[PDB]
RNA sequence: GGAGAUCGUGAGCUGGGUUUAGACCGUCGUGAGACAGGUCGGUUACUAUCUACUAGAGGUGCCCGAGGUCUGCGGGUAAGC
RNA sequence: CCCUAACUGGAGUCCGGUGAAGCUUACAUUCUAGUGCACAGUCUAGAGACCUCUAGGGGGAAGUGAAGACCCCGUGGAGC
RNA sequence: UGUUCGGGUCGAAGCAGGGCUGUGAAGUCCUGUGGACCGUUCACAAACGAAAAUCCUGGUAAUAGUAGCAGCAAAGCAGG
RNA sequence: AGCUUGUAGUCCGUAAGGGAGACAACCCAGCCCGUGGUUAAGGUCCCCAAGUGUCGACUAAGUGUUAAUACUAAAGGGCGU
RNA sequence: CCCGAGAAGGGAGGUGCAAAGUGCCUGAAACCUGAUAGUGAUGGAACGAUACGGCAUGAAAGGAUCUCUGGCAUGAAGGAAUCAUUCGCGAGGAUGUAGUACGAAUGUCACUGCCAGUGUCGUAUCUUACGUUUUGAAGAACGGGCCAGGGAGUGUAUCUU
């Protein structure tokens, strides 16, 4: 159980995305919505909106919509999720907005090396400002 | 190519356009709650349309205060019978059901649609749900009704319609209270729509198997020369070179009719209870006579005669308080005529 | 035009068997007839047959599906292959009349073996456009069942 | 307003033009004949295997067995101009 | 034609009987971009995609039909 | 084909599948089937080795239980 | 001009295997079979084997994250740093 | 003899060393029907090669110091770990431990009853068919639906070697 908030997206994704592939844990990852994406809030907000209303989305890309949904996705993104292993890192992975009411109470890990603390300026967005601006309720 | 353009042949805002998966309607909204406890929704039944000759009472209107001629919706509407109080818990994923209470005694002709719920915990149930609401875990209330239709004849059915229906009130707490005064009673539609409002109807309209294109979604047919080269009441092109695909867009052949539809700010003209002001002679075709209490909706409304369709408080109604309309002659000639 | 050896060949103690020697009939009908009562009783066979031949009961066609609508019910794609079942019955009536000479007891036998078998064809020829010839064949089949008094 | 999509679109249509065979006028050439000159006339093949889409079904998966009522991950919209 | 509607008979659709032919190296549920003989369902990286069946018009398969009749070449022909 | 040495109704050739050897062309053996012919040494010959020719002849698929069995022309019904 | 035509070397043509996303000819390397080890090119956050490596600075533009290649936009300007 | 409308056909029963049952010796493949093994309705495609696993089979023709699992001896290239000292701003380096323990393999002794092979499926890496025309072919360049059989440097004369 990974608490995401003050961590770096990609940073938290990547070691999730390894621990996964050393394939020996279920991994639950809550307050996705408070995840940091560094860089400037207009410029994070053009990518995302971008890769939002990209695709074909009557018949291609789905880009999802709650920051949970969207973590899994970026993790998904680290992950070769198209072979059996891939499919097992992602089946045994579970995101959340917030924290779920049974994992409420459980002792929780943060990644050090993924703390936004280390980031050098304040030129950073949460997830769950993001996704809120894509038109997520959550 | 310098291209003459045209708007595109329908509405790509009701896709897919296949059958609906219920003969019944179902509210994804409901609206704010702006005085006392009330259900916000009723149901009942087309069964035709007349004219009604009135004084324009409408505001602002040209024909302000003359006699107009207005075509009006006659919807048979027997009390419904709350059976059941359902409480829904608002969490990060959304609305889920966590409690349900149905009346003690339900009518014996339910078991048409479903097996009857017992007489077993509704004295309980009601308290666990003042706990659940003390405790915060209920983020609001709806009350599950269902129609009696038996009592129509042109409605052959005696199977009830089950829905689900807001209630209107300034605090969980209200309308806890009021959904606890009305669970198990017979509401009449006095009780939740006042003659001269606006209400919102939906129903599912009339089905016509499946249509070509032209009718479908109003396609040109082919003209002139190319009227008659085999190809008449057929769309001209499926796409272009690239992409190599037939866009979903394209208008093509399909399931037409049967679909949900919402119209939006059909007034109510007249609430009867004696169906003899309203049929005409020999009867609505097809349908036979109006016995129970009914209302007249303005205009029209989706669905055929005998269609099952839901009324609502409006969601987007402009105007303010209308009035109450001064209906001087309600036509009973013969509409086979 | 000979006779023909059983692709199974039950034990001749408590098995019947019987051919259908190269009959003018659709073999794809007949193979989905043949996979529809395999297994069952001869009693049921022979009623669920006269079902389908009094247009009662539809066969699923699951190989040949192309050119059959969906039918009421619990199905897919079915027909009524009257041909098919009158022929398939007249060899299910010839089997039980094997096993009743042998002393076996049809009423409470099984459908064990309902196989086709595509035998030779008689060419006929269909005069086409533009001076062709194309062929028109006359497809005949083999109808192998083995009924047996054990499962 | 302009432009792209095999100058989108002929297993959709048309055939007016260009691009066959006939013929006339003018100009070249002794001639046959020719002309990004003009003129009149001049056959538009196919039962869809796969894929894509539009709609409608049967299954299997999920699942105490069944039924009912809902939620909304998502998709679409010009929830009008 | 504006601008299409209804109806009639024959097809089609569904059922019984009969029963061909034409495309086909293989595999094949695809979509976007790039790459590649510079016009890819198969390569590369992504995005999607539960299977089967029925109907439907033809986007694509640079669809099928056909050793291009336009152009050039051949110390290939024919007629004039 | 000459020549040396053989095998076969106690089952030759061929055929389906398999074991072993050989880099391999291939050889050998086993099981089944089959019912009368077949190899081997040293040499010599050739109408001597096929995956391709829009190859030829024969057989047979997918297409497919699909198209067609609809302008002819009102086409049949009852009873026996 | 991924144009045309020379010249020297080397390649593809006829060149495997490893690496550059894929790449006829770009980098290592020319390659009999099997096993073990160590390296070349290139890489070491995950996809993906090995660094969330060290030191000193720059960049706030998602600029960039593109040896060569025709697959990478100029002149001019900036009291941006 | 029984079924069957039957001068069809089937079953049962015979003949014959053998059905070889009359277009009947042998009876391949394509194609089609059924059964068995594996897999299978969340899944990515030159249909395979290599390595490792699941399931099935493994009678003959293949192994019996052969298969499995360990011990001991010798072991080429290569070659640690840990710790001590020292250097470096640091990541780390050097020296010793140590050319040691180990190490392809070669022998030897126990243990074991399987292994090889075959079919299918899965995981990992690789590979865009084949022949041809081509500077360049997976090509949206040409050829083949499939299978069987047929299908292409030969003789005379003469010259040279």
């Amino acid at each position: 159980v990974i608490d995401a908030k003050g961590l770096i997206l990609g940073r938290l994704a990547s070691s999730v995305a390894k621990q996964l592939l050393s394939g020996d844990e279920k991994v639950y990852i809550i307050n996705a919505e408070q995840a940091i994406i560094s860089g400037s809030r207009a410029a994070t907000l053009r990518e995302y909106r971008e890769t939002r209303e990209r695709g074909a989305t009557e018949f291609g890309p789905y880009f999802p919509k709650r920051p949970d949904r969207i973590l899994k996705r970026t993790i998904r993104g680290m992950l070769p999720y198209k072979r059996a292993r891939g499919r097992d890192a992602m089946s045994r992975l579970k995101v959340y907005v917030g924290v779920p009411y049974e994992l409420k109470g459980a002792e929780t890990v943060t990644i050090p090396d993924a703390d936004m603390r280390l980031l050098s300026s304040s030129r950073y967005v949460e997830l769950g400002e993001v996704s809120q601006k894509m038109g997520s309720k959550f | 190519m310098a291209s003459i353009h045209r708007p595109k042949r329908g509405s790509l805002a009701f896709s897919p356009r296949k059958r609906a998966k219920s003969h019944i309607p179902r509210f994804r909204a409901w609206p704010e709650a702006t005085g006392e406890p009330k259900l916000q929704s009723f149901a009942g039944y087309k069964v035709g349309m007349t004219h009604v000759i009135m004084v324009d009472d409408t505001k602002n209107s040209l024909t302000q205060g003359m006699e107009i001629s207005v075509p009006v919706t006659v919807i048979e509407t027997p009390a419904i019978r709350v059976a059941a109080i359902r409480a829904y818990a608002e969490d990060s994923t959304g609305e889920k059901a966590i409690a349900e209470v149905w009346a003690a005694d339900l009518d014996p002709e339910l078991k048409r649609r479903i097996p009857i719920p017992a007489a077993g915990n509704q004295a309980e149930a009601l308290e666990n749900i003042g706990k659940l609401i003390e405790e915060g875990r209920v983020s609001d209330v709806r009350a599950v009704i269902y129609t009696l239709p038996k009592s129509l004849t042109g409605v052959p059915k005696k199977v009830p319609d089950i829905m689900e229906s807001g209630i209107s009130a300034r605090d969980l707490g209200t309308k806890f209270e009021y959904s606890k005064t009305i669970l198990g009673t017979l509401v009449s539609v006095t009780d939740v729509f006042k003659n001269g409002t606006l209400v919102d109807t939906a129903a599912i309209t009339i089905g016509k198997g499946t249509q070509g294109p032209v009718k479908r979604w109003g396609i040109q047919l082919m003209k002139g020369k190319h009227s008659r080269q085999g190809s008449l009441r057929q769309v001209g092109t499926l796409g272009a070179f690239n992409p190599s695909r037939v866009s979903w867009r394209v208008p093509q052949m399909g399931q037409m009719g049967y679909h949900q539809r919402t119209e939006f700010n059909k007034r109510i003209l007249k609430i009867g209870s004696d169906g003899e002001e309203v049929t005409p002679e020999g009867g609505f075709i097809n349908y036979g006579l109006v016995r129970g209490d009914y209302i007249l909706i303005k205009g029209s409304v989706p669905g055929p005669s005998k269609r099952l369709i839901r009324l609502r408080d409006p969601i987007r109604a402009k105007k303010a308080d209308l009035g109450e309309p001064n209906i001087l002659y309600i036509s009973r000639e013969s509409k086979q005529g | 035009m000979a006779r023909i050896n059983y692709s199974i060949n039950g034990d001749p103690e408590t098995t019947s068997k019987a051919m259908g020697s190269e009959l003018h009939i659709s073999p794809k009908k007949s193979r989905e007839v043949c996979c529809k009562i395999k297994g069952m009783k001869a009693s049921e066979a022979r009623k669920f047959l006269e079902d389908v031949i009094a247009m009662k009961q539809a066969v699923p066609f699951k190989k040949h599906h192309d050119g059959s609508g969906h039918r009421k019910g619990p199905m897919a794609a079915g027909k009524y292959p009257i041909s098919a079942s009158k022929e398939i019955l007249k060899v299910l009536k010839n089997a039980e009349s094997n096993a009743e000479y042998k002393g076996l007891e049809p009423a409470n036998m099984y459908i064990i073996h309902a196989a086709i078998q595509r035998g030779r064809v008689i060419h006929g020829f269909m005069p086409r456009a533009r001076g062709r010839a194309t062929p028109k064949d006359t497809e005949t089949v083999n109808i192998e069942m083995i009924l047996s008094e054990v499962r």
